[PDB]
Parts: C-alpha cells; sequence; structure tokens
C-alpha cells in the first residue's frame, strides 16, 4: 500500500511539499500520479511521471504551479505545490498509473487533506465522554471523546491503539460558526466489561502534527 | 469532458447500469476505466481496459463501449454495493486524463432503523477549563433524514447548536452529531437539557441534568 503525507493548512499564494513513501515496489521503474477530490466534487488527475527521468505531465488546472518529482532512493514521489488558490482544497492521493493500452490507477494511497484558507491551525482540545448507568447505557455501556476546536481537518481516532474497532463509530466533523471543527468517537461495550477494560482513544491531527491519547475512566 | 447521471437507483437482486456519455474523442477512441468510491475511503479501480474486472471485484459488475457510450453493469445488487462509481480515459481534444462527473448509487427498499441516540453532558475537564459542550451522538438509523432540536427546562434553545450532516456509515445506516456550546455558568443555571431527535415521524428525547 501507498502513504501519503504533508497535508494541512496553507494559506492564498502560499506552497506546500507532499509526499508519498512505497513500503513495497519501487517508484523510479513505475509510472506515478497524483489525483485530487474538492469536497462534494468528483475525481480530478493533477501530474504523472514516468521511471525514467524528472520530466513530469500536469493537468491544464495546476500547469507551472505545480511540480512532480522523486527522490531516486528510498521510493519516495513528492509533489511541489506553489502559488495556491481557495480551488485547490481537495483530498491529493498518489497512485500508480497504467499506461499500457488503457491509462488507469490501479493502487491508490489513503489520502491527505490540502486546505487553502486564510486562518491558522489550531491543535484538538480532546475531553473524555465518560460512561454513565443512564443516557450512555442501551444494554451494553457506550463512551467517547469529544475533539473540539481544531483547524483544519482532518481527525482520526482509533481506540486502545486499533485494538479495538467493533462498537466504533468516529463521526463526521462539524464548522461551528467559530471557523473551528468539533467532531466525537464513541465505543458501545458490554456494561460488565467497564470496571475492568482500560480505554484509551488514539486522536490523530496530522494537520498541526498532535496526537492525544486521552484515559477514559468510569466518572 | 465525461458525463454520467448524478444518480442511479434499483432493489436487491435486480440488474442497475451507470452510462458514462462522452464523445469519439475519448470513450469512442480510448479505453475506459470504472471506479468505486465507499464512503469516507479512497476510489478503487473497479475496471480497466474497458472490460477487465479488477482483483477481489466479482462478475456481477460488467464494462461495456457501445459507441461513444461506455456501460457499468451491475446484476444482482446488493446494498454493499451503494458507492460513488467514476468513468475514466483518455480525452484527445485535451492532453490529459478525464473522469466522468460520478454517480451516486442508492439501493431501495433497505429496511428503515430507529436511531440509537446517547447525550454525553460536559466531562469533568471541559468545565475546569470554563467550557460546556453537550455532546449528542446518533447512530445506525434508515434513512438519513433526522432532525436534532436542544431543550433548556424543555424551553426551545437555538443558540450554540452545531449540527453534522447526516452521513453513510460502513453498514450503509447513517450517523449525526449535534453539539451545544454553553459557559459553565448556563449549563449548572438550568435544571436540565435535552435533545430530541426526529426521525420518519417519531422523535427520540434524551436528558442530561448538572446535578446527575
Amino acid at each position: 500500500q501507498l502513504l501519503e503525507s504533508g497535508g494541512g493548512l496553507v494559506q492564498p499564494g502560499g506552497s506546500l511539499r507532499l509526499s508519498c513513501a512505497a513500503s513495497g515496489f519501487t517508484f523510479r521503474y513505475e509510472v506515478a500520479a497524483w489525483v485530487r477530490q474538492a469536497p462534494g466534487k468528483g475525481l480530478e488527475w493533477v501530474s504523472a511521471i514516468s521511471g525514467p527521468a524528472p520530466k513530469g505531465y500536469y493537468a491544464d488546472s495546476v500547469k507551472g504551479r505545480f511540480t512532480i518529482s522523486r527522490d531516486n532512493s528510498k521510493n519516495t514521489l513528492y509533489l511541489q505545490m506553489n502559488s495556491l488558490r481557495a480551488e485547490d482544497t481537495a483530498v491529493y492521493y498518489c497512485a500508480r498509473l497504467r499506461a499500457d493500452l488503457g491509462l488507469y490507477m490501479d493502487l491508490w494511497g489513503r489520502g491527505t487533506l490540502v486546505t487553502v484558507s486564510s486562518a491558522s491551525t489550531k491543535g484538538p482540545s480532546v475531553f473524555p465522554l465518560a460512561p454513565s448507568s443512564k443516557s450512555t447505557s442501551g444494554g451494553t455501556a457506550a463512551l467517547g471523546c469529544l475533539v473540539k476546536d481544531y483547524f483544519p481537518e482532518p481527525v482520526t481516532v482509533s481506540w486502545n491503539s486499533g485494538a479495538l474497532t467493533s462498537g466504533v463509530h468516529t463521526f463526521p466533523a462539524v464548522l461551528q460558526s467559530s471557523g473551528l471543527y468539533s467532531l466525537s468517537s464513541v465505543v458501545t461495550v458490554p456494561s460488565s466489561s467497564l470496571g475492568t477494560q482500560t480505554y484509551i482513544c488514539n486522536v490523530n491531527h496530522k494537520p498541526s502534527n498532535t496526537k492525544v491519547d486521552k484515559r477514559v475512566e468510569p466518572k | 469532458e465525461l458525463t454520467q447521471p448524478p444518480t442511479a437507483s434499483a432493489a436487491p437482486g435486480q440488474k442497475v447500469t451507470i452510462s458514462c456519455s462522452g464523445s469519439s474523442s475519448n470513450i469512442g477512441n480510448h479505453y475506459v476505466s470504472w471506479y468505486q468510491q465507499l464512503p469516507g475511503t479512497a476510489p478503487k479501480l473497479l475496471i480497466y481496459d474497458t472490460t477487465v474486472l479488477s482483483s477481489g471485484i466479482p462478475d456481477r459488475f460488467s464494462g461495456s463501449k457501445s459507441g461513444t457510450s461506455a456501460t457499468l453493469g451491475i446484476t444482482g445488487l446488493q446494498t454493499g454495493d451503494e458507492a460513488d462509481y467514476y468513468c475514466g480515459t483518455w480525452d484527445e481534444l485535451t492532453s490529459n486524463l478525464v473522469f466522468g462527473g460520478g454517480t451516486k448509487l442508492t439501493v431501495l427498499g433497505q429496511p428503515k432503523a430507529a436511531p440509537s441516540v446517547t447525550l454525553f453532558p460536559p466531562s469533568s475537564e471541559e468545565l475546569q477549563a470554563n467550557k460546556a459542550t453537550l455532546v449528542c451522538l446518533i447512530s445506525d438509523f434508515y434513512p438519513g433524514a433526522v432532525t436534532v432540536a436542544w431543550k433548556a427546562d424543555s424551553s426551545p434553545v437555538k443558540a450554540g447548536v452545531e449540527t453534522t450532516t447526516p452521513s453513510k456509515q460502513s453498514n450503509n445506516k447513517y450517523a449525526a452529531s449535534s453539539y451545544l456550546s454553553l459557559t459553565p455558568e448556563q449549563w449548572k443555571s438550568h435544571r436540565s437539557y435535552s435533545c430530541q431527535v426526529t426521525h420518519e415521524g417519531s422523535t427520540v428525547e434524551k436528558t442530561v441534568a448538572p446535578t446527575e
């Protein structure tokens, strides 16, 4: 699998270098591509780069402003994004492009959100949503984490470092009238377990390079 | 320069087709590829070189090309097929890889589900930091149309109310969140606060008190 990093907040007219590491295969001997998807909107190709040398092709939207490259060592694909404006606000995926018969991308990365906006990065304030024996109990007790007043998107939440997945829903974020985001992540657990089991939510905010491990205890 | 219908609809076990319409400069000449994007996930290759199924894709999925129109075929429709579907090819007029606008595929006749509502009061930590957020979380409901109202001693409260768009879960049910931001004083001032979740005529109201 491919994995992208760099995604975060940049001001109008600002610059950002996105990274994409290949955990298995090499980047130097495969045609690599960047695709972006603006919130609400569909897929849009950005750039492509062939194996031999750093001679890249760019979409009409990004030509000049964007520069694709790869560090020939340690399978690293870069995308230098310069002179950014609001229209460039999107999730950016690195991927392998097959260009023998048809042009298509068969390997995709998870993606990383780039946000172009005149505002400041803010790390989240994480608060525990403690389980009770009333509103947080419907046959099985429910507990969570409140991830409040952060910018920009995204944040991701696992539980007990991914050891807890069944019962987990991480809800969508909402942009508050303050221009800051809130989201929650609950897990439903049998009421009997509460006492014994230890609950840590692993809140990840890559845009501010912040990770909060919050202990949710029975109140 | 690729065009799909924004939405497609059919019932479980039925055959649904998503047309991708173009010109001779793209579909007519070049090889088409389809992509499947499930909610929150990255796009996944469905079909490459017009007809060939990607790894793990069942034969239920088929790729066609009749003139300037590429047809994605889905037989024996299952709820797990609910996704956004994108056609991709090369357009000759331009010098770039193109995508269709995308087609949202809804599976009809899914069972109605009453929402599970959980209301958490402000945590100790937040009140120590001189803030109060009531967190109302709504899960496992269908269809995706819910409204969240807030009461303070059975009086409607509008200030501080922030509600998420209801979003599809991994199991095709919908999830929403609502937040009532308060000062620690406003929280402790009132006897109770209530999260009123309305779904398909019926209302689930959960209450929390500052005097637990």
